[PDB]
């Protein structure tokens, strides 16, 4: 994730609390991954929407 | 399940696909967080879906 991507993230998550699992990241990374640079972000945040609430 | 936390080694990849008409007993044994992702499969919920398959089918 390059650091305009960590920014990205990084502006809604403190506000926000956390519980996840490293070798779940991992796969959430990825298959966010596979999709184009825009949308690589959004799909990583929105599933942890769910995910870690 | 322990198949599906398995690796094979290193270099070799898979996927490997389940199905069941239930996720609430598999919560339940706990094999589902196993699952890395899911898909909710919906079911024919339209009228408009339906006729059009028919329109499909031709039947």
């Amino acid at each position: 994730f390059k650091d305009k991507e960590r920014t990205t993230i990084a502006q809604q998550v403190k506000g926000k609390k956390v519980w996840i699992g490293i070798k779940k990241l991992l796969m959430l990374i990825e298959m966010s991954l596979q999709m184009d640079p825009e949308y690589r972000v959004r799909k990583f945040l929105a599933l942890l929407r769910e995910e870690g609430a | 399940l322990v198949l599906l936390k398995k690796a094979p080694p290193q270099g070799r990849k898979l996927l490997i696909i389940g199905t069941t008409s239930r996720k609430d007993v598999l919560q339940e044994m706990e094999m589902l967080n196993a699952f890395s992702t899911t898909i909710h499969v919906p079911n024919i919920a339209t009228g408009e879906q339906l006729l059009e398959a028919l329109e499909l089918l031709g039947n």
